[PDB]
């Protein structure tokens, strides 16, 4: 009646493992990568980023907030918040044997645009990335931290005495 | 070592009389030498509490104490229940008398003012009353917020929390009667199986049955109780669910041959109407069959040395009442056709 | 890649320090105008072994879950039924998998499941 | 001695109308409210105390009005009597409303009340009736079993949550949500209770396979402000979650690090080392998650102020931190320091964590010079497959205190001929964003500065005011710190440093920074474990002279 399947129910066995190695809480990331390591033994030494990083963007649906709305969510919304988490930690680790055209479709879904109740841990995560490809600069006040935080540590730095170095330009 | 017993059972006279309503005569002078003693009694079980003669002295006056009152007739007084409660007497002493209404006017405001002096004495080296009733404030407090936020009756009542809190009580307390050899067990238990409410007392008695040992005589003279009592056993495997007898006789070998027997019984007492396909009993308290097929299953579902057991149990039951294989006939036909 | 890399070392901590410490001092040695071989071969001061065991090279006898020897006292112990996977595990590691997983089934003392790398059918006896 | 009723007389409406409101909290909402206000409720309560204290019962009517209202309210709403302190100054208010000598019956009726909601908060029977009767008949009094009860009704619910947890995606009872909030909900009051952890570490540890998050934020500002405040020692697998899964939490962790040494603790690094090494940050920051979020605070704080020494030093001693543990538990399956440090290559750190414990003194001249020639590199021929900018390279080389510190100590050692390659990376050091025309001037300005100091220590014991003449701009810090080192170097100094001290030392922001400088410099020699004591002496008399002026 109620028995929910993993989201990763479908997918490519290895895949399977990794997203069930990261769900194991912090320790999830180094997981991570002794599963990567633990398939370049294997029979297939290379690893389908290509295809992962397309199930990730594909869309199912989900009833959530009221007892009746249909919504449709990908599936970086959709498994276990700490494999979100992990994931992108591991993307951070691995950025460089990445493609960028199923990446920018990740970190759009990360940035949560136009979303009530987001993940700041995602969306940090997120500027993370970006910052680390090169097409983040985004000329804007879109840094990790929050507005709150940022505000409250200009606030303490205001009280100190500024040094004498020049790290701004104007 | 004798200085201790007049100390003790007069402030045990103390204690008991503080929950009674004569208290006219009380004073300040009174209170003050009240808590006094009761620090006296704390310092003492701090010192030399643990590993001495001292110990085991303590707990023979407390215990005998216990049985000479008994429970009967006169007075159903606690008294201070355990060597353990040494170490925090003036709690229940100053309980006592912030709940008698009878108290005077000038003692209640001593008292209190000794109790809750204030933040002027923030720092001090010893655990002191007021931090002693704050702690017991919060944990009251704790406990009525997870009981409505949070707990669940767990169905396998083993793994139960206020089941498994009363049962190592009650193992407790078998084991301090154990120990004194006063008066035997069974006579603490026959006596409380007529005082407090049968239903509760039976799923505790089931599930310290189960609990590992801690210091099994618990549980030893527990079984030689039942198997002395027929009455109480009639309505232990009545009442409770079957995966807790079925645990419990898995456990207790002893408990299987009577067990068996118990059902064997039940059942002879149906009889099968061809209308409706089921068996019934004539009287309203006999067992029905979905009921006794339930303990039957659980049973079967067991480990192996129980199964064969029941197996064997039901087998030379049918071939007495005609090795039928055939429904409408036999009872126990019906239930091994049931369970495959 | 000639320039020097981020490179540190695994093994026996008694045996390590001294290499830790020849890295440290020789490090502006460095030169990336030869080979990384033979800038590491004079930096280190040692020569390589060519495949002093190529048959037994290594097999990971690690949790393959937590990837460590040596969780609280445990070794591992409990492995695949199986030629292509061989893979250890421990009790506390396969049980905390097993007992996740929608194929698995607890009997008494037993969980049947699947091996985590080549779902095979694995039995854990607790 | 001002107002004495006004504000305290509209805290009270405001109080009792929320009072009334909550209403013993049987729900969400009221529980989510109470466990928002009950703090300043408590300070409500504080100020009360004070106000009736002073004072006595019965003959004032100031708030008497509804001051029993409010503390009956208070009382039997749980949420209130399991936060601190409260129950305990709410039996301080009504010890305080008695009278030893009732006269009208209505005062005696009060104390009848008082020792009623008394008895309702130690002692009363509310809860399961019959584990009460099975007791009461067994002889046991509430008082010597209620530990072992929430003992274990805890240690069943944190199994129940492990047990929800190992179960993921399975056919079985899964634990319902709104259980585990209420808990949350519950762990909030009585956090720093011990008999409680159990339940708050099985709450952390046990996320489970939700999207969403099942605990709301009050449930996490609670643990974390407990656990910097040191009122709850849990392990550290359960800060590392509580950080990981909500972030405004590790950044307020972050900002109780600066307080320290902006606000209290300001050049004492052993102090600032000691709150870093008891909290968990060091252990936290080897996901790099955490290490990203921690830098990237660091950088806005280098920005804001521009290039303030102690957040400077302050970084300086997470790094190293960071670096004896990442070593210590990162031994199988390791990050690469591109994932710590993206902005650079890799070449440099690789260089920059080697420690200067592990180098001889003499040898470290030549490692400075290669430093020096790869930031040089990097900077300058600021080509495709580099650094994004100089600003990188330099919050890079600053993470690595040691090095960055040991350049002016080892020209005085080289005055006499100075290499070119140190003046480089000592300019870099004091001024990146520069260019090469003005690191020119700056580099021969201190040549010449050089010369002129190798000849006064050469020379005898020499003046004040021969020192003031080259202190006498954009490198004016570059010149100071260069001139402190020359007094703690050169054996000419202990005798004239006072004297230039007073001198430079104009406002408050100049004694601050030397203040620093020498704090630094002490920690620094204590752990290379290289020093001279003249020097080592000198600079703990000045510092403890100075910190007295500011
Ligand atoms: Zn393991
Ligand atoms: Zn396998």
């Amino acid at each position: 009646e109620g028995v929910e399947p993993a989201p990763w129910a479908q997918l490519e066995a290895p895949a399977r493992l990794l997203l069930q190695a990261l769900q194991a809480g912090p320790e999830g990331a180094r997981r991570g990568l002794g599963v990567l390591r633990a398939l370049g033994s294997r029979g297939w030494e290379p690893f389908d980023w290509g295809r992962l990083l397309e199930a990730l963007c594909r869309e199912e649906p989900v009833v959530q907030g009221p007892d009746g709305r249909l919504e449709l969510k990908p599936l970086l919304l959709r498994l276990p918040r700490i494999c979100q988490r992990n994931l992108m930690s591991l993307l951070m680790a691995v950025r460089p044997s990445l493609p960028e055209s199923g990446l920018l479709s990740v970190l759009q879904i990360a940035q949560q645009d136009l979303a009530p109740d987001p993940d700041a841990w995602l969306r940090a995560l997120g500027e993370l990335l970006r910052r680390d490809l090169g097409v983040g600069t985004s000329m804007e006040g879109a840094s990790p931290l929050s507005e709150r935080c940022q505000r409250q540590l200009q606030s303490l730095c205001r009280g100190l005495g500024l040094g004498g170095r020049r790290l701004k330009s104007p | 070592m004798e200085s201790l017993l007049q100390h003790l059972d007069r402030f045990s006279e103390l204690l008991a009389v503080s929950s009674t309503t004569y208290v006219s005569t009380w004073d300040p002078a009174t209170v003050r030498r009240a808590l006094q003693w009761a620090r006296y009694l704390r310092h003492i079980h701090r010192r030399f509490g643990r590993h001495g003669p001292i110990r085991t002295a303590l707990e023979r006056r407390l215990h005998n104490q216990w049985r000479q009152e008994g429970g009967f007739g006169r007075g159903p007084v606690p008294g201070l229940a355990n060597f353990q409660a040494l170490g925090h007497c003036d709690v229940l002493l100053s309980l006592r008398l912030l709940e008698n209404r009878a108290l005077g006017d000038a003692a209640r405001y001593h008292l209190v003012q000794q109790l809750f002096p204030g933040p002027g004495v923030r720092d001090a080296d010893e655990e002191t009353l007021q931090e002693s009733l704050a702690r017991l404030a919060r944990r009251r407090s704790a406990v009525h917020m997870l009981r409505f936020n949070g707990y669940r009756e767990n169905p396998n009542l083993q793994e139960d929390s206020l089941m498994k809190t009363q049962a190592e009580l009650l193992l407790e307390r078998l084991q301090e009667v154990g120990k004194a050899e006063a008066e035997r067990p069974a006579r603490f238990l026959s006596s409380l199986w007529e005082r407090l409410p049968q239903n509760n007392f039976l799923k505790v008695i089931a599930v310290a049955l189960l609990q590992p040992p801690l210091s099994g005589e618990g549980s030893q003279v527990l079984v030689h109780w039942l198997l002395g009592n027929s009455e109480v056993f009639a309505a232990f495997c009545r009442a409770l669910p079957a995966g807790l007898l079925t645990l419990v006789t898995s456990r207790h070998p002893a408990l299987s041959p009577v067990y068996l027997g118990l059902l064997t019984d039940w059942g002879q007492r149906l009889h099968y109407d061809l209308q409706k396909g089921i068996w019934v009993g004539t009287e309203s308290q006999d067992v029905p069959w979905e009921e006794l097929h339930n303990r039957f299953q659980s049973l079967c579902q067991a480990p192996p040395p129980l199964k064969d057991k029941v197996l064997t149990a039901l087998e030379t039951c049918k071939a007495q009442d005609g090795d039928f294989e055939v429904p409408g006939l036999s009872i126990w036909t019906d239930l091994l056709l049931a369970l495959r | 890649p000639t320039m020097l890399p981020e490179c540190f070392f695994l093994g026996a901590d008694h045996v390590v320090k001294p290499l830790g410490i020849k890295l440290s001092r020789n490090i502006h040695l460095w030169d990336p105008e030869n080979s990384v071989l033979q800038n590491l071969k004079d930096v280190l001061e040692i020569d390589f072994p060519a495949r002093a065991i190529l048959e037994k090279s290594d097999f990971t006898m690690d949790c393959g879950i937590c990837y460590a020897y040596q969780l609280d006292g445990t070794i591992p112990d409990q492995v695949c039924d199986n030629s292509q996977c061989g893979q250890p595990f421990h009790q506390i590691c396969l049980y905390e998998w097993l007992r996740g997983l929608l194929t698995s089934r607890q009997s008494f003392n037993i969980i049947f499941g699947e091996c985590p790398y080549c779902s095979k059918p694995i039995t854990l006896k607790m | 001695m001002a107002q004495d009723s006004v504000d305290l007389s509209c805290d009270y409406q405001f109080w009792m109308q929320k009072l009334s409101v909550w209403d013993q909290a049987s729900t969400l909402e009221t529980q989510q409210d109470t466990c928002l206000h009950v703090a300043q409720f408590q300070e409500f309560l504080r100020k009360m105390y004070e106000a009736l204290k002073e004072m006595d019962s019965n003959t004032v009517i100031e708030r008497f009005p509804t001051i029993g209202q409010l503390l009956a309210k208070a009382c039997w709403n749980p949420f209130i009597l399991a936060y601190d302190e409260s129950q305990k100054i709410l039996i301080w208010c009504l010890c305080c409303l008695i009278n030893k000598e009732p006269q009208n019956s209505g005062q005696s009726k009060l104390n009848s009340w008082i020792q009623g909601v008394l008895s309702h908060i130690l002692s009363a029977l509310r809860f399961d009736k019959e584990v009460a009767l099975f007791t009461q008949g067994l002889g046991y009094a509430p008082i010597d079993y209620y530990p072992g009860l929430l003992k274990n009704m805890v240690l069943s619910l944190a199994s129940e949550l492990r047990e929800n947890h190992l179960n993921g995606f399975n056919t079985q009872r899964r634990m319902a949500p709104e259980r585990v909030a209420s808990l949350s909900r519950v762990c909030v009051p009585l956090i720093t209770l011990t008999d409680v952890d159990p339940l708050v570490e099985a709450l952390l540890i046990c996320h489970g396979r939700e999207p969403q998050e099942i605990l709301q934020p009050e449930f996490f500002e609670a643990v974390n402000e407990a656990i910097l405040l040191k009122k709850i020692s849990l392990p550290m697998s359960a800060v590392v979650c509580l950080w990981l899964r909500h972030l405004p939490s590790l950044e307020k962790a972050m900002l109780h690090l600066f307080e320290k040494l902006i606000s209290s603790e300001r050049n004492c690094l052993r102090r600032i080392e000691c709150f870093i090494k008891d909290s968990s940050l060091p252990q936290a920051a080897c996901h790099p998650a955490i290490f990203r979020v921690v830098d990237e605070m660091f950088r806005c704080a280098l920005l804001e102020t521009d290039g303030a020494l102690e957040i400077i030093a302050t970084i300086q001693v997470f790094t190293q931190c960071f670096v004896e543990a990442l070593e210590k538990a990162s031994k199988q399956l390791r990050f690469a320091l591109k994932t710590y440090f993206p902005y650079t290559s890799p070449s440099l750190a690789m260089v920059l964590l080697q420690d200067p414990q592990d180098i001889p003194r003499g040898h470290w001249l030549q490692t400075l010079k290669h430093i020096s020639e790869l930031l040089r590199e990097a900077v300058e021929d600021q080509t495709h497959g580099s650094c994004g900018g100089p600003f990188e390279s330099w919050f890079l080389f600053i993470h690595f205190g040691g090095w960055a510190e040991m350049v002016a100590e080892q020209l005085l050692m080289s005055a006499a001929e100075p290499p070119t390659a140190l003046l480089w990376l000592l300019a870099f050091y004091y001024g990146p964003r520069d260019g090469r025309q003005q690191r020119a001037q700056t580099m021969v300005q201190v040549k010449a500065v050089l010369g002129h100091l190798l000849a006064m220590s050469r020379s005898s014991s020499l003046s004040a005011q021969d020192l003031q003449t080259v202190a006498g701009a954009p490198a004016q810090q570059l010149i100071r710190h260069l001139l402190l080192n020359f007094l703690l170097w050169a054996p000419g100094g202990h005798t004239i440093a006072w004297d230039v001290i007073t001198l430079m030392a104009h406002t408050a922001e100049i004694t601050h920074e030397i203040i620093g400088f020498l704090d630094q410099t002490l920690y620094r020699w204590n752990r290379l474990g290289i020093e001279s004591p003249r020097s080592e002496k000198l600079a703990r008399e000045l510092l403890k002279e100075l910190r007295t002026q500011v």
